[PDB]
């Protein structure tokens, strides 16, 4: 059913991640459509912003090798350290919002693991199964 | 049975507009001179513009909805305007004039229409003035209620004097479009303003255009093939008008035969004005030379076209304007930054039935001009030193259509300068690409 | 053969298909290489909407599972009410352009599916797959 | 070992190859973060350029069907006249700037098969694979 | 002073006295000459 943009915000991350796409499309937008002038530079502004806001995500999706985005899994364990909760306590009983209040600490952390390990691992690996 | 696949890269396009942009060889910007033109600021051509032709590619033409000619007329205003700001503005001009009659060789063939006047301007020395003279044209001032004059623009708007340093030889622009647009050229020797055409290449970008304003008659513009090409919007309307596009370039020679100086005078603080000096040499009234038999020849040959809309027993008149506003009711044209006002009455006036020699022009000069048809601003031509003769090419008319039953007028005109971009932007168009398309094609896709 | 930018335009869809890449470099091209100035801002305006016109459809086909572009399939059936011709009577006998005539009046309708159909389902799907 | 942006630059092409995504990362870098003004349309022009710069040569990749960068193989054999020298003299005997010093020479030479052939041979054949 | 560089012309006009202020008939002064430049 479609809910419109945003329209599963306020329900569980799990009944979220139903509807990704209707976000998704938004996140970037498109469309839109005396010299200078007040808003003569601000759309301008603006709509460069946007495009670089994405892309800006976009290419650590780049580098964590999926690419064909909204989910994917990695080869990453997870630290029992970033908020130790069950499945049901997590994902049946939260919202995204509620969820960043807690691992928002860990961001960057878990991030190097991301940007790394796998990505540095699975290579390597895969030229030497070129071997024969 | 059939599914849906997609296809990228298809060879389609919608007729659209977008935004130009101009191009401009390597020589043009070689002419230095602190910029001619509004050109410098402008990407340079390669030195090997492609082309091709595509065979079995067909379509529509109109050159009466072409926006290019909409953009670049604006564009070119905008150049002027710019070219204009960082120059000297004559506002202390504004005063009254005490002139005095010019006694050319007695009696007076030359009917004086300059007047040496002479009054006290302001210099740098703000403190005392001191009186000076200049020569000005008497289409430029206006008696004032010795007499008193007064400069004409200043009942209608400041003036500026145009730098000494820019020109306003005309330079051929090529325009291109960007990536995902194609620029379309029909290379269809026929074509009646609109339709289809049989024979359609396309180009990365147009050839060189040289931004020549005129009225009446068409200069140093592009020849036709075959035979006198006639376009109108509407020939049956003679609320429109007609593009006459020449098959041989005819050659007219205008010349100002006077040897005049500069006496500049430095109107401070610091900007410098240049006055009118003295008149000396062949005091002659400036005119243009026509090769009679040429004209009357090409001429001809329009009046065959015309037979051909208008009927095998009809009489076609030529005559000059309606009058008015000395702007439409003369030929207008820039030569060498100066300004001139022929009498094209010794062209057209003739006559053709049912079925050396040469030709002066009288012409005038102004230093006060309007560009297009634009009021609320004005520019001053400096006077150029010397003697100015010069040379060009008719490559066609804009003419206008006047007990409707056989003998039919027609007439110089022009006012509207979109006329001239259009009369040589109606070989392009331009489209928007769309690469995305999808088709039905016998497969089943697997994982 | 090389032919040229849209060398292929005046042939029909089957036949074109051959050299879409020809077409696909140009589509966004790239290169072209007192302020402000006639130019100054237009030359800025145009550059911009290029990498736009770009996008916004390159993302269409981010969303619709194919990214190696150009032509992919899909699990979406033609429904015979959109312009009912035979194969033969399609690509072997007709352009593009003459395609878009007709079916340039079902665009969005078609979208729809393509929008999402199989990338709705395809994935959960392969979650499903992931279980074991 | 993390050894910083280039901290690989000096060592041979094997090497190297180990630490791409070190440098890959700032090819594009993002962030950054009276009108006009000096600056005013620099900053703007640069980080534009920046763009351009970068997907003017990736949708080559894009092209030469690879996508998952930094390294791919290809179905065009190496023609001997391009610099004939040993393994062991290329790939641990000189760095990557020593390599383009010589093989520069067929830049464009090679692209043209890299630009083509597999690209073009690949497929066809798979869609003929596709007949049951 | 009018368009004609040259020779002034009196006139006159009525002004609020919220607007202009006594000099030192009597002499007045618009109000805003004594802060900055004004603009129609």
């Amino acid at each position: 059913v479609f809910l419109g943009f945003l329209g599963a915000a306020g329900s569980t991350m799990g009944a979220a991640s139903m509807t990704l796409t209707v976000q998704a499309r938004n996140l970037l937008s498109g469309i839109v459509q005396l010299k200078l002038t007040v808003w003569g530079i601000k759309q301008l502004q603006a709509r460069v912003l946007a495009v670089e806001r994405y892309l800006r995500d976009q290419q650590l999706l780049g580098i964590w090798g999926c690419s064909g985005k909204l989910i994917c899994c990695t080869n990453v364990p997870w630290n029992s350290s970033w908020s130790n909760r069950n499945l049901s306590e997590i994902w049946d009983n939260m919202t995204w919002l509620q969820w960043d209040k807690e691992i928002s600490n860990y961001t960057q952390i878990i991030y190097g693991l991301l940007e790394e390990s796998q990505n540095q691992q699975e290579k390597n690996e895969q030229d030497l199964l070129a071997l024969d | 049975n059939l599914w849906v696949t997609v296809y990228y890269g298809v060879p389609v396009w919608k007729d659209a507009e977008t935004t130009l942009f101009c191009a401009s060889d390597a020589k043009a910007y070689e002419t230095e001179k602190h910029n001619v033109w509004a050109t410098h600021a402008c990407v340079p051509t390669d030195p090997n513009p492609q082309e091709i032709h595509l065979e079995n590619v067909t379509e529509e033409f109109n050159m009466w909805k072409n926006n290019m000619v909409e953009q670049m007329h604006t564009d070119i205003i905008s150049l002027w305007d710019q070219s204009l700001k960082p120059c000297v503005k004559l506002t202390p001009l504004c005063v009254t004039l005490q002139c005095t009659n010019v006694t050319n060789n007695i009696t007076d063939d030359m009917r004086g229409e300059l007047k040496n006047c002479s009054f006290n301007m302001t210099t740098e020395l703000r403190d005392k003035k001191q009186k000076v003279y200049s020569l000005f044209y008497r289409l430029d001032v206006v008696q004032i209620n010795n007499k008193e004059y007064r400069l004409i623009n200043c009942n209608t708007s400041a003036c500026t004097q145009a730098c000494p340093k820019v020109s306003f030889e005309p330079i051929p622009i090529h325009y291109c479009a960007p990536a995902g647009f194609a620029i379309l050229k029909c290379k269809d020797k026929k074509f009646n303003g609109t339709g289809p055409c049989p024979s359609v290449s396309t180009v990365q970008c147009t050839h060189g255009i040289k931004p020549v304003v005129s009225t009446q008659l068409l200069l140093n513009g592009s020849l036709a093939e075959e035979e006198v090409m006639i376009r109108s919007e509407n020939i049956t309307n003679n609320a429109k008008n007609i593009l006459v596009q020449f098959n041989t370039p005819v050659q007219i020679n205008c010349t100002r035969p006077n040897n005049n100086t500069r006496k500049s005078i430095r109107i401070g603080p610091g900007q410098a004005f240049y006055a009118t000096g003295d008149i000396i040499g062949d005091i002659r009234q400036a005119h243009c030379n026509v090769s009679k038999a040429t004209w009357n020849e090409t001429l001809g040959k329009v009046v065959k076209q015309l037979r051909k809309h208008f009927g095998n027993n009809t009489i076609i008149r030529f005559a000059n304007s309606s009058g008015g506003d000395l702007e439409v009711t003369t030929h207008s044209f820039n030569c060498g930054g100066e300004f001139f006002y022929c009498n094209t009455s010794g062209l057209f006036n003739s006559t053709w039935i049912s079925n050396n020699d040469s030709i002066t022009l009288p012409c005038r000069i102004k230093q006060i001009i309007n560009m297009w048809q634009r009021i609320g601003q004005c520019m001053y031509a400096p006077p150029i030193q010397g003697v100015i003769r010069c040379v060009s090419n008719i490559t066609g008319l804009i003419l206008t259509r006047d007990t409707n039953s056989t003998t039919e007028t027609f007439r110089p005109g022009g006012g509207d300068m979109r006329d001239n971009w259009r009369s040589e932007l109606y070989k392009y168009k331009v489209v928007k690409i769309e690469p995305l398309g999808v088709a039905p094609t016998r497969c089943k896709r697997r994982v």
